[PDB]
């Protein structure tokens, strides 16, 4: 019952034309018996040369991008291609859009490793709304402007709702459109104290 | 004198490894990192859920591949995936192996609650770098 | 000579003008039907050829992630509103409507309508304990003037 | 292969539905590693994958950030004797603009999927909405 | 088996006080306050000091998970000084390195 | 002057994945998947090919067997979204009441000796039984044929 | 500068808006808000789970080594220990027939 032979690595039967991205399909370790390359990695001894890739820690510990290279990129967006969808020609400046759609509604997402996808900070969401956008008299703004308090930006104009106290970002993203309607409609309402300012 | 994790001078006759060779002071300098999560960035969190992790599947996978590791295993998380890249050596027979890794993946996706893959590049033997 | 579709046919059945009249679910899947999508599933059963293959299985299994990450994917807090957390005032009309206990339970509803951490049914939960507490306490409240339920 | 190719691939099925799509002004992906090289390399394939899909893309490095706490080095008194640890954090920032909503999941997906072990993301939407239509007409 | 007798009963003092956290939560928030009757406060001063006294969320104290170590832990880690030097000085946590500068 | 939006297009969550396999083909100098990345690994013969594979079978049910034998330790979720199939399984009944529920449960798990116990034990008290349920035990005997489901087990 | 009648009415419009406190509360009262918006120290997943499962990993590899899928070189050690020592005549007492009677 003599020990078992290893084959020799399938780099040899490898073709200098074949197509790589089908031998790196998705992301995986480096394996010397697959990479048909002469890497050395590793601080070389005196009168020595860097360590060769069989048994090599070194190479193993790099996140490699073998599976990610410019043939395989360009093959892969072309097959992404479908699913995207045109942006509206007529939006072709910053200033047009706030013509158009002059709220900004900030949400964010997180990306971790671990076995647990949730992150406390994807809850919140941010409201930004110009307040020249908004069909404001002259009463109105002042008005809308003094309940804001520190929200309203003189500067820029905008004023930023952010909410988190909902525990979902639909639930919170729903309130601060409440928040802006609510705010909206009691700044052109005239309460009779206000004649005493 | 510093005694941490530093591999001391013999009689020119104890073989190394790359990784034992090289004391603390060289991690991120001439060796990297054998676990490579993200829980340790900044504006992280878990990063104690993740090390507890690490020392288990250490201990893990040198109790049920023991005397056939060539070197310290090499963790990899990518999102929710678990990677663990082991220098085996060629001391068991093929079959053997294919038993250990459907037994250990199973068991620790079913304990971690996470998938968990087994990589293996087999050695005929330990590699030295140098001999101190 | 052998055309596969030109000759003369059975003709013990005929053209079905009408087609699956029955519901297919005509009862909850029986043994019989529930064993049989099983080993079609086995005819086509081929063993995993590349990564991809691999991680669209684990996706439909639920072992691998949806992308885009979706940090809140799969948790609906019992499908509520946003109203329903922060407008809490309508389970204080048992408390008194005015005096020191209002005053208090404004501040207790005021907090959990702030709290990202507890469910409606949770916040709930601690209103309905301060009613219970503030009801055994009626002899002591009732000594200092406050009227309870 | 040389002889032996598929001959009608399959591919999935989208189906366009008759809901508006949703409009992206910007949409920032800020990227974490312990590793500059790493982010070079991600920082390569995701300004690639854009250009090739038509996205708009900008890059610029935010500063470091080094995060450094003391121990002590013995296990039992010499207070005096100290050894101290760091951890680096680098940032790639990825700022891309006027994506619709089907543009930017195809894309995230494609480039979350092939996220570096150690390397964290953090995707910044920046949608643009009309105002609501009760807040459009003042009523009393 | 846990490390020690003095985890088993930290582990203890942990679980009791996410058993009784919503009730010490609920009655001492009657006590911080200034709008309701003293008489009331009075009570509920001494219905927060008949629960059980592990019940107290004071009593808890950060251990190395490993060796159970009370003191020169890290609170991000959960391990002593002595045992996260072993896991940094061999290359095992994740982008942990020497301070040179 | 209104600006006109275009109408999202959808996909399956594995549709993205569907579509990058697409472009990758079969590489010929290497094993089937399924076998191990490795010189030493690799399947030399057809009988390694069938033995390798069932070895790996046989590591993968000498886990599930641990996992569903010790399932105290196996309990803990960590895993959100959470992962049922990374459960601990159970098969045994835990209804002890002798019900026409509890015969339902047995039928349902797909045990065919105990649920004729539990039936019997039924008409012995002469309690109703819905001939739908009734039908449910047939249907586990008459596919089984009065025999015990196949199963692998020390 | 004093709030005049304007100034504090516009303060309560807002606070009734933003869902904040109404009325005039002191320092002591604003503590009960405080309670019912933050999750206390108990109920947060870091204090609960600080310490991993150890009779978890303790029985679970034990019984592995029991299957003979896991070896335990530091549990070999110690049944060798034992073992020799039980011949040298060192071995464990029984119990109620210790040395003092
Ligand atoms: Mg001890
Ligand atoms: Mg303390």
């Amino acid at each position: 019952p003599m020990r078992r032979k290893a084959l020799p690595p399938r780099t040899e039967k490898m073709d200098t034309d074949q197509d790589w991205p089908s031998v790196y399909p998705t992301a995986a370790p480096f394996k010397p018996s697959a990479v048909p390359l002469p890497v050395r990695m590793g601080y070389p001894v005196k009168k020595g040369v860097p360590m060769a890739k069989e048994g090599n820690l070194e190479l193993l510990k790099i996140p490699n991008f073998l599976h990610l290279t410019p043939v395989a990129i360009k093959r892969h967006c072309a097959a992404l291609k479908d699913f995207c969808t045109e942006w509206p020609a007529a939006l072709d400046s910053d200033e047009k859009c706030e013509e158009h759609f002059p709220v900004e509604i900030d949400t964010a997402d997180y990306v971790s490793s671990g076995p647990s996808i949730r992150n406390p900070k994807a809850r919140a969401v941010t409201l930004r709304v110009k307040l020249s956008s908004l069909n404001l008299d002259n009463h109105a703004k002042k008005k809308l402007i003094k309940l804001v308090g520190e929200r309203y930006c003189k500067a820029t104009d905008v004023l930023t709702i952010t909410t988190d106290r909902c525990p979902l970002k639909r639930q919170n993203y729903d309130y601060a459109v409440y928040l802006l309607t609510v705010l909206y409609h009691e700044s052109w309402k005239t309460e009779d104290w206000e004649n005493s300012k | 004198k510093n005694r941490a994790a530093r591999v001391r001078v013999a009689k020119g006759n104890k073989p190394v490894s790359y990784e034992e060779a090289h004391a603390p002071h060289y991690i991120a300098h001439r060796k990297g990192w054998l676990s490579l999560h993200t829980g340790n960035l900044d504006g992280e969190d878990h990063a104690a859920e993740r090390t507890l992790e690490d020392v288990f599947l250490r201990k893990f996978m040198m109790g049920t591949f023991p005397g056939c590791l060539a070197d310290q295993i090499v963790l990899k998380r990518r999102a929710n995936q678990v990677d663990i890249c082991a220098l085996v050596l060629r001391q068991l027979p093929a079959h053997k192996f294919y038993f250990l890794v459907g037994y250990s993946e199973t068991l620790l996706s079913h304990f971690y609650k996470c998938p968990v893959r087994l990589h293996l590049q087999t050695v005929p033997s330990k590699v030295v770098y140098k001999y101190i | 000579r052998k055309y596969l579709f030109k000759g003369k046919r059975l003709s013990i059945f005929a053209d079905k003008a009408f087609a699956d009249e029955p519901p297919e679910p005509e009862a909850s899947p029986s043994l019989w039907e529930i064993e049989f999508a099983k080993q079609l599933a086995s005819v086509a059963d081929q063993p995993f050829e590349n990564g991809f293959e691999e991680m669209i299985q684990w996706t439909k299994e639920g072992k691998l992630w949806e992308f885009p990450v979706n940090n809140e994917a799969g948790l609906d807090d019992d499908g509520s509103e946003f109203h329903e957390h922060i407008f809490l005032d309508k389970y204080l009309e048992d408390f008194p409507k005015q005096g020191p206990i209002r005053l208090f339970m404004e501040l207790v509803t005021c907090g959990l309508s702030k709290n990202p951490y507890l469910s409606v049914k949770q916040k709930v939960e601690h209103i309905e304990w301060f009613r219970n507490y503030f009801n055994e306490k009626r002899d002591i409240l009732k000594e200092n003037n406050i009227a309870f339920t | 292969l040389h002889v032996d190719v598929p001959k009608d691939v399959t591919r999935p099925t989208i189906t366009t539905s008759d809901e508006p799509d949703t409009l992206y002004k910007r949409l920032s992906i800020l990227v974490k590693a312990h590793d500059r090289a790493v982010l070079d390399s991600y920082e390569y394939f995701a300004v690639l994958a854009a250009k090739e899909l038509g996205i708009s893309i900008k890059v610029h490095e935010p500063p470091r950030k080094i995060e450094r706490f003391t121990l002590l080095k013995s296990v039992h008194i010499f207070k005096k004797h100290r050894v101290q640890y760091e951890m680096r954090t680098l940032y790639r920032c990825l700022e891309l603009k006027h994506l619709t909503g089907s543009t930017a999941s195809v894309y995230l997906e494609y480039i979350q999927r092939n996220l570096p072990e150690g390397v964290a993301m953090e995707v910044t939407k920046t949608q643009i909405q009309q105002l609501p239509e009760h807040i459009k007409e003042p009523m009393w | 088996y846990y490390v020690d007798w003095r985890m088993l009963r930290d582990l203890k003092r942990r679980k009791m006080a996410y058993e009784y956290a919503d009730e010490r939560l609920r009655i001492n928030s009657l006590r911080k306050n200034t709008i309701l009757p003293k008489d009331l406060q009075e009570m509920a001063g001494d219905e927060i000091a008949a629960l059980p006294r592990d019940s107290c969320p004071v009593r808890i104290r950060n251990r190395c998970v490993m060796t159970s170590r009370p003191r020169g832990v890290k609170r991000r880690w959960r391990l002593s000084r002595i045992v996260f030097r072993h896991l940094a000085d061999h290359g095992l946590l994740s982008g942990v390195q020497r301070a040179i500068w | 002057e209104e600006i006109v939006i275009p109408k999202k297009k959808t996909w399956d969550k594995v549709a993205v994945l569907q579509a990058l396999a697409s472009t990758v083909n079969r590489d010929p100098t290497a094993a089937p998947y399924v076998f191990h990345d490795d010189p030493y690994l690799i399947p030399t013969s057809a009988l390694e090919s069938r033995s390798f594979l069932l070895a790996k079978k046989s590591g993968e049910t000498a886990a599930k067997f641990i996992i569903n034998s010790y399932p105290k330790y196996f309990q803990k979720d960590i895993a959100e979204p959470h992962i049922p199939c990374l459960m601990p399984e159970y098969f045994e009944p835990q209804i002890e009441d002798v019900s026409e529920a509890a015969l339902e449960e047995r039928i349902r798990l797909r045990k065919v000796r105990a649920s004729v116990d539990m039936f019997d034990q039924l008409l012995q008290a002469g309690t109703t039984v819905s001939l739908e349920t009734t039908n449910s035990l047939l249907d586990l005997l008459c596919y089984y044929g009065d025999q015990e489901p196949p199963a692998d087990y020390p | 500068s004093p709030l005049s009648e304007y100034a504090l009415r516009m303060s309560r419009l807002s606070a009734r808006i933003f869902g904040e406190v109404a009325r005039s509360t002191d320092s002591k009262s604003m503590k009960v808000v405080s309670l019912f918006s933050e999750q206390p120290l108990a109920k947060k997943k870091e204090t609960y789970d600080w310490y991993p499962n150890h009779n978890t990993y303790f029985a679970l590899m034990g019984n592995l080594r029991f299957l003979g899928l896991y070896r335990d070189e530091h549990q070999d050690f110690k049944d060798e220990q034992r073992r020799l020592k039980k011949l040298r005549g060192k071995g464990k007492p029984r119990k109620g027939e210790g040395k003092r009677a």
